[PDB]
């Protein structure tokens, strides 16, 4: 269940996604791993939106925690290497008080900015690295920069 | 060079003043 | 009288896990528990609070049950389990209180001497201070009322605790907070009391508008003691008045300008305390 | 059938009622019954807590079947977790008889959790808040959880020598706790140490205003007269050796960036809401 998307992974398989989603939908711990990385992991850049839609809006209820972190890495996949709509899910994860949704968020923005040297999500993402509260989102929020900076990769130890 | 230089300077521009805003950020909640 | 009211903070959340509790409903199930409290003084004190099974038809609110048996047992376990601890009141999580109201507490003043409503908001849009409580009088009128009899309002504040504090303040790590940020707290008084001021006028506009035309009571209730708070509307500007500011502002404003005085000259001392140690060891590094 | 990196769920009145308890009991081990939701076979879930009577052995269980009854019947039926007490100023570790009752539960209900704690080690800031997990020893050398992730091994905290001193890692196993928040009880906690329009429109006095910046100015004049005597004093005499010299009734310096700092914040407050109070009224 989690390598079957990895595998899937550039082929973008709707109907791996189709049984893929009710895996998702169990209400339980032992089936969030079972759907939560492979049904983002099929559609991979697809940015389908009711994809997105469906992520997140069940990591909002659960009571587990593998079904929120598997949910947390395919919400951060679905958008692959945008920079530019991918912004509002980076406001909405961030501004989340979730301690695995902003750091889902926080993973997110490095993917929708895969090394993407914008000096702009520079300044909230490794502000939040300030700021930010939860150890995890934390981490990985200073985890987003090398993810952000093939364009410059000797800034990093410098920062 | 030259054109690269002044390309970047400018580069050496922004990605400076994030450090300083950065500082600030830091020092606050250091207080904190 | 009781004048002020002093509420812990485990009570206010030991009523929203029991509106959690039959918050499955979801349309309406109005939540009242027992309020447990101190004979402290004319102030009384809040400590502890528990739920009763309580249920209510939605036309003609005359119908609605509270537990006495379930009351009498628990009460007694908790009485059993704590003797300081004493009935006081009582509580609901109506945002705004309602008609039935009164009933309630006309009720329970058998077990306390006034068994004091509390008014919770597990949904207070506004960011005021939320869960406020009354206590039920009688005001017969000069129109005939055989008895006026209507809810008081009475001041109350948040209670505090060595151990309660602790427990809390821990938890509040979770978000930042600026307790000691010198000269912010004030700047965020005023800002929230200013706003608390244009949200009661809006009301109070959005009630004399309704009143003024169409469909409204136009009793004598407030329509003059409201007139009378104009009444008092200090006409600021006026000739001796300027001499009340002029006389004390440059008075504050001297000793701010002797402050900023000293803080520069100690400001100053650093510069020739750094300039010294760095050169003269650069000098002598070289 | 095998341990994992389990997790603590709590309630917030869970902690509440805890610190309550124990600090009512300081002088002595505070017991009660911990009771919650067994979520999975790698999490719990804490969501009410009460205590019973004790002259530790509990008296009367008809307390129990009652409590627990009434408590079905307001709110709803849950289902019981684990149980609590104190070490007050202690080690926060399982006791002798403490671990005496963890057979006794572990064979009624498998994850079965103790709590510690200790209202006396907690400071305002942070709390000392515990709880234990018993383990056989019949497989004292058979291994015991699997370690299939890092959070409850590599990842967490590090055992304290106190209660090392007695079990560590033998008798039981230690165990995560976090804090899961409503948003309802989250936005209201968020406010609780705000006041009326009241407070940040009034006007202390100008008497009493007047009259304390008259007395801080007084002394800080004097404050001025040692730090005159302090600053040229400057004896050569390296610069820690000042710093032996300097605890005794040494001050200047101090007091100085302090009584501005005041003379500050209250000049500037009183002047303000007094204009607002003028702009905006009238
Ligand atoms: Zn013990």
């Amino acid at each position: 269940s989690l390598g079957l998307g990895l595998a899937a992974m550039g082929t973008a398989r709707q109907d791996v996604y189709d049984l893929l989603k009710t895996n998702l939908y169990q209400d339980d711990a032992v089936t969030g791993e079972a759907a939560g990385l492979a049904l983002g992991l099929v559609m991979l850049g697809s940015k389908n939106a009711q994809a997105i839609e469906d992520m997140v809006g069940y990591a909002q209820e659960t009571q587990h925690e593998k079904i929120l972190r598997g949910l947390a890495v395919g919400i951060a996949l679905v958008m692959y290497g945008r920079m530019e709509e991918a912004d509002a899910l980076i406001e909405s994860l961030c501004r989340d008080k979730d301690p695995i949704l902003r750091r889902s968020g926080m993973y997110t923005v490095a993917m929708a900015y895969c090394g993407s040297g914008n000096n702009k999500a520079i300044r909230r993402l490794l502000h939040v690295a300030v700021s930010d509260v939860n150890d995890d989102v934390r981490r990985a929020a200073v985890e987003s920069l090398g993810f952000i900076l093939f364009r410059t990769p000797e800034q990093c130890p410098s920062v | 060079d030259l054109y690269s230089r002044y390309k970047k300077l400018q580069q050496e521009l922004e990605f400076l003043e994030v450090q300083e805003e950065y500082i600030k950020d830091e020092q606050k909640n250091l207080k904190k | 009288a009781v004048q002020k009211v002093v509420v812990h903070p485990l009570v206010l959340l030991s009523v929203v896990d029991h509106f959690n509790r039959i918050g499955k409903v979801g349309n309406q199930k109005r939540v009242v528990g027992v309020l447990l409290g101190s004979w402290q003084k004319k102030v009384l004190d809040v400590s502890n609070s528990f739920a009763v099974p309580f249920d209510e038809d939605d036309k003609d609110d005359s119908v609605w049950f509270l537990d006495h048996d379930y009351l009498e047992n628990m009460y007694g376990m908790f009485k059993k389990v704590n003797a300081r601890e004493r009935i006081v009141g009582w509580y609901h999580t109506g945002p705004k209180l309602h008609k039935n109201d009164i009933a309630i507490n006309e009720l329970m003043k058998r077990y306390c001497p006034n068994s004091v409503l509390v008014i919770i908001d597990v949904k207070p849009k506004d960011l005021g201070l939320p869960t406020e409580a009354y206590i039920s009088v009688e005001e017969v009128h000069d129109d005939g009322t055989p008895t006026s009899k209507t809810f008081e309002h009475v001041t109350s504040e948040i209670g505090a605790e060595e151990a309660e504090e602790v427990g809390v303040e821990h938890l509040l790590r979770d978000i930042k907070d600026t307790t000691v940020g010198t000269l912010s707290q004030r700047i965020t008084n005023q800002v929230h009391g200013l706003k608390g001021l244009n949200s009661k006028l809006l009301d109070i506009r959005s009630y004399l508008e309704k009143v003024a035309t169409g469909k409204l009571p136009i009793n004598h209730q407030i329509i003059y003691q409201l007139q009378d708070v104009f009444n008092l509307l200090p006409d600021v500007s006026l000739q001796e008045f300027v001499k009340a500011f002029y006389l004390k502002t440059n008075d504050q404003m001297v000793v701010v300008y002797l402050a900023s005085l000293i803080r520069s000259v100690v400001a100053l001392h650093n510069l020739i305390n750094n300039k010294i140690a760095n050169r003269d060891a650069e000098k002598k590094e070289g | 059938a095998v341990d994992t990196a389990e997790q603590v769920y709590i309630s917030s009145l869970a902690l509440l009622k805890m610190l309550k308890h124990g600090r009512a009991g300081v002088p002595m081990e505070v017991m009660g019954l911990m009771l919650g939701e067994f979520v999975d076979d790698y999490t719990v879930r804490v969501i009410d807590v009460f205590a019973m009577p004790q002259s530790v052995e509990a008296v009367d269980p008809v307390f129990q079947a009652k409590m627990l009854d009434m408590l079905k019947q307001t709110g709803r039926p849950e289902m019981v977790v684990g149980w609590y007490h104190s070490h007050p100023g202690f080690g926060c570790w399982l006791s002798g008889v403490d671990i005496n009752t963890q057979q006794s539960f572990e064979a009624l209900s498998e994850r079965a959790v103790a709590v510690v704690v200790d209202p006396i080690q907690s400071v305002k800031g942070k709390v000392v808040i515990d709880a234990f997990r018993l383990i056989n020893a019949n497989m004292m050398v058979l291994g015991h959880e699997p370690r299939q992730t890092t959070s409850n091994l590599g990842h967490l905290n590090k055992p304290s020598i106190q209660a090392l001193i007695h079990g560590l890692n033998r008798h039981y196993y230690s165990i995560t706790i976090n804090y899961r928040k409503n948003e309802l009880e989250q936005k209201m906690l968020l406010n609780l140490h705000k006041k009326s329009w009241m407070e940040g429109l009034t006007l202390q006095d100008y008497s009493e205003h007047c009259k304390h910046n008259e007395s801080v100015v007084k002394e800080m004049l004097e404050l001025a007269k040692n730090y005159n005597k302090a600053v040229e004093e400057e004896d050569k005499m390296t610069p820690e050796q000042l710093a032996i010299k300097n605890v005794g009734k040494q001050d200047p310096k101090r007091h100085l960036e302090e009584h501005v700092d005041v003379l500050m914040t209250s000049n500037i407050v009183q002047c303000l809401a007094a204009m607002l109070d003028t702009v905006v009224f009238k």
